[PDB]
């Protein structure tokens, strides 16, 4: 019981940095996010300018 | 011209792609972290069972 | 020179997200070795306690 | 100890559901490689018609 409850939390510990390891993707999709954002009004003032 | 809209058309389609993935990506994020909250708040509830 | 500043902030972005995207996938792999380790004390911890 | 052993059998369940989620955001994240490689592309084809 005492050297079972020290591994259900081992397994509670590698789910808690799961947690903010899929936080630091998240992050990273976030950042992407913004780039995209402001990479979509660059492509549409190239393709208004070609069409122009 | 027709050939910078042809290369513009090819940035179109994969900040689209990237627009769409990333969104998906994200909505599996908050699902790995609503079911990483569930399996952990169950499994101290079999500590509270151990204990 | 509008078309010129749009091709600028093309790249800039691109390389962004292709270092944003490099890490990301970085920390994917990381997220799935946790899950192993999770898994593997689980499936132990379910041994003991029914033993 | 019966329904402790139930209960972490269910945190395995919800455990195997991330090993699923976390397999999607892969996929997601390979498909963001794919589109990147394709900017770069596409960037080298407007800038030699912009010149």
């Amino acid at each position: 019981v005492e050297e079972g409850t020290k591994l259900a939390d081992e397994a509670d510990e590698k789910l808690n940095s799961i947690v903010g390891a899929v936080e630091r993707i998240n992050e990273m999709l976030q950042n992407i996010a913004a780039a995209i954002e402001e990479q979509t009004a660059a492509v549409d003032e190239i393709t208004t300018a070609m069409t122009e | 011209v027709q050939e910078t809209t042809a290369g513009s058309e090819e940035i179109s389609s994969a900040t689209k792609n990237i627009a769409d993935s990333a969104q998906q990506a994200a909505s599996f994020a908050d699902q790995s972290t609503q079911l990483a909250k569930e399996a952990g708040d169950a499994l101290k509830k079999v500590i509270e069972v151990t204990r | 020179q509008e078309t010129t500043a749009g091709s600028e902030e093309i790249s800039s972005a691109t390389k962004n997200i292709a270092d944003s995207a490099q890490q990301a996938a970085s920390f994917a792999d990381q997220s799935t070795q946790l899950a192993k380790e999770a898994g593997d004390a689980l499936k132990k911890v379910i041994e003991v306690t029914r033993m | 100890v019966e329904e402790g052993t139930k209960l972490a059998d269910e945190a395995d369940e919800k455990l195997n559901s991330i090993v699923g989620a976390v397999e999607r955001i892969n996929e997601m994240l390979q498909n963001i490689a794919a589109a990147i490689e394709e900017q770069n592309a596409a960037v080298d084809e407007i800038t030699t018609a912009m010149t």
